[PDB]
RNA sequence: AGGACCGAACCGACUAAUGUUGAAAAAUUAGCGGAUGACUUGUGGCUGGGGGUGAAAGGCCAAUCAAACCGGGAGAUAGCU
RNA sequence: GCUCGCCGGAAGACCAAGGGUUCCUGUCCAACGUUAAUCGGGGCAGGGUGAGUCGACCCCUAAGGCGAGGCCGAAAGGCGUAGUCGAUGGGAAACAGGUUAAUAUUCCUGUACUUGGUGUUACUGCGAAGGGGGGACGGAGAAGGCUAUGUUGGCCGGGCGACGGUUGUCCCGGUUUAAGCGUGUAGGCUGGUUUUCCAGGCAAAUCCGGAAAAUCAAGGCUGAGGCGUGAUGACGAGGCACUACGGUGCUGAAGCAACAAAUGCCCUGCUUCCAGGAAAAGCCUCUAAGCAUCAGGUAACAUCAAAUCGUACCCCAAACCGACACAGGUGGUCAGGUAGAGAAUACCAAGGCGCUUGAGAGAACUCGGGUGAAGGAACUAGGCAAAAUGGUGCCGUAACUUCGGGAGAAGGCACGCUGAUAUGUAGGUGAGGUCCCUCGCGGAUGGAGCUGAAAUCAGUCGAAGAUACCAGCUGGCUGCAACUGUUUAUUAAAAACACAGCACUGUGCAAACACGAAAGUGGACGUAUACGGUGUGACGCCUGCCCGGUGCCGGAAGGUUAAUU
RNA sequence: AAUUCCUUGUCGGGUAAGUUCCGACCUGCACGAAUGGCGUAAUGAUGGCCAGGCUGUCUCCACCCGAGACUCAGUGAAAUU
């Protein structure tokens, strides 16, 4: 649910929480957890390549099946548990035979409901089966991008696509930017959305949280001077240059994209 | 007040010591230099 | 519950006086701010000079910074003293 | 040696880092010490650092480093796999007393413990670079049970007072004892045991996981402290023979209870929250390839081994970092009494110091303070500075507001001591006794003793009772920024920088972008509710007109247009 | 007006007297809507202004307690020339 936190002291006035009752209370599941070394933007090289990274609170990796290549065997949700890593919550499933993993949670998927994977799967959110025996129209999502390699579409909070056309042997899919994408009519996709669609809701409130989050401050450029920045100088605020990134990129509008190499499964790229 | 120098034996060794500088192509010619003047202290090994 | 309140340790440095061949190449004394946090601290590690890092002052990078330090080109050049 | 003064959450005690003999004894006083010096962290000489249990080494790994091959790069070299290093983290075991001029958990006395090797005996499925378990983990909060420790009483020894009183409800001191072993309590967690089956754990598995039955409810694990033992010992205030008044043998009384009580322990617990909280080994199990009247494994006993290096001394400082015997800087541990909410503050204990020139004088002036007639901001750029307010309880408290605030608004009243209510109350603690029992570190009743606020009434002293130290000035209007934060180390702390929020724009993942001649890495083990860049800067009401210029995003007929031919 | 040159604009408030301050006026030299406009409770070692209290800030300084200054003994600098 979305509540307001009531203004007590400043930094409480604007606090909106997400609060998800059904989640575990509790540690998660040992053997599916991973050590997970922040970086703080900085490469090989000790370089800082990426800005306004660094700090935030210790998170565990926990491995989740992408693929679901786990074919005709039945599994139930055991738990929704809470994941650090990403916007959406993972489920733990476990398998008639045993075996435990962590899944995306679909939009209405609870503790006891089943799924299943393969190409005799039934049409039910939290299934997974190939996008050549899913129905046109429907809603998936962590979607395939080449068989066997696990989803990469759709995997954020309330995301989701729409299948709009099967040539036969691609498989036209609406993604969330609007891109009219197609993939092989091969690629593994799960029914229904990714459920944390509140996610988006959730407002701060405080600086303090962005840092919990690891982001570090962004100083705006136009405050700089001129030999940090194209945008620095002037006695007081005059900026009286295009906008620009740092290195010279012009910001408002002009494309980046520069591929080529793929070039034929991108159609009516937004807009 | 903090002055510059913090001493510390174990980062001094790693930083000046004899096996940093034959670790690396520069190094090794920071001794050939040292060896040519005479040095009676190569490096702050002890 | 709180980047909540008062206030020691701890971390800061707003005002005044003293000092200015100082006790000290920035401190002392009386007050002052934060003090569960975007906090503070020990040990070790990484980022190297047109480069680093920077909640951005051209700040900081060994008392040195609008381009560190050491050696070399080098007895640079000086229509100037 | 006797007084005086100062610190006492240190200016005491113990360490790490760092230093490297500054430690102890004898001797010397040239230089060094801001003076003298017989003295010294100075000169000279000698002496001093004793470990299976402390630390290092060692086993294990984090960030990160190196890196066989390998990939990449004019050369140098870069990155990185298998691996191998790397603590600031995990991994076996010793406590008390005594002792040296200088070392001790290291020596001695007493009493313990751990991990291995070998051998004997009994019983035996053992076996790994593999599987599983465990190790193994956040913030905040809440109590409850304890101990360290303290106070008082009892007990024991001593004392009868330089000046009125002091044989008593008087005064001083002591009343200490560990690890280990046994007991397994307050309390925490978890339902047990047995059989059968199985697409999982790279193959296997009796182990882990999963499924289905049967059978009992009491099983197990973790666990401070207490108690017993350790201890017929040790220590012990003071005495008695020696006693160079420097000190040693022997002897040596009491050695209990109650209450208070931690920030320490139970607690790596419990409750709760979002920002969702290392790794690996040791350790416990599982079997594979193999080895099977072997080898190995379990238990007992015996025996042997546990090396090597550090150990002095300073360590908030005269020994480290600051050129100095320098008002500086420097991480961890210990935490007594009275008052107090307190690790603030005042005065003290243990302990340690008076800061390495003194002696006089009592001018101007400077520095640091005290007080002040009448006036009370007339000072001045400016109430700069100073003065002032200052605590607890109760009463009371405006505009405005985002309904939280504003607010400790403002303002007013009461505070000491003595007695009584009550020879010490409410409350807390809790003995004996009785009763119960699966009798145990048990439950109920029981209330002795101990401890002990707060309030009311009455009386009483002073000018003054929150008397000292300690300890908010308050209110009104207004600019700027929402706010907490950040910044020119060393003249600027701000209205600047961040900020949550908002918007535009790029980005379909081998993402954009960034560092790299490249490989590759970050972005991200993320996937458009994501990520990068730019501007704006909580919130509220809003954000109008202009696309000629410049940029950006599209367009296709035409014109012009490079190499090439 | 953190923006207004003329300028101490004009009027009103506050003062015995107000180039500052507060409220209006609009003749905006040269505001203006995300290099945002206008409001805004709370917050601020932030800028301006006015009160009560308070005082040696002052009229106008006086005295006192300490450390120097001064004298004696010991040690013994400096800039400059």
């Amino acid at each position: 649910a979305v509540v307001k936190c009531k203004p007590t002291s400043p930094g409480r006035r604007h606090v909106v929480k997400v609060v998800n009752p059904e989640l575990h209370k509790g540690k998660p599941f040992a053997p599916l957890l991973e050590k997970n070394s922040k970086s703080g933007g900085r490469n090989n090289n000790g370089r800082i390549t990426t800005r306004h990274i660094g700090g935030g609170h210790k998170q565990a990796y926990r491995i989740v099946d992408f693929k679901r290549n786990k074919d005709g065997i039945p599994a139930v949700v055991e738990r929704l548990e809470y994941d650090p890593n990403r916007s959406a919550n993972i489920a733990l499933v476990l398998y008639k035979d045993g075996e435990r993993r962590y899944i995306l949670a679909p939009k209405g998927l609870k503790a006891g409901d089943q799924i299943q994977s393969g190409v005799d799967a039934a049409i039910k959110p939290g299934n997974t089966l190939p996008m050549r025996n899913i129905p046109v129209g429907s809603t998936v999502h962590n979607v395939e991008m080449k068989p066997g390699k696990g989803g990469q579409l759709a995997r954020s909070a309330g995301t989701y696509v729409q299948i709009v056309a099967r040539d036969g042997a691609y498989v036209t899919l609406r993604l969330r930017s609007g891109e009219m994408r197609k993939v092989e009519a091969d690629c593994r996709a799960t029914l229904g959305e990714v459920g944390n669609a509140e996610h988006m809701l959730r407002v701060l409130g405080k600086a303090g949280a962005a840092r919990w989050r690891g982001v570090r401050p962004t100083v705006r450029g136009t405050a700089m001077n001129p030999v940090d920045h194209p945008h620095g100088g002037g006695e007081g605020r005059n900026f009286g240059k295009h906008p620009v990134t740092p290195w010279g990129v012009q910001t408002k509008g002009k494309k980046t994209r520069s591929n080529k190499r793929t070039d034929k499964f991108i159609v009516r790229r937004r807009s | 007040m903090k002055r510059t120098f913090q001493p510390s034996v174990l980062k001094r060794n790693r930083s000046h010591g004899f096996r940093a500088r034959m670790a690396t192509k520069n190094g090794r010619q920071v001794l050939a230099r040292r060896r040519a003047k005479g040095r009676a202290r190569l490096t702050v090994s002890k």
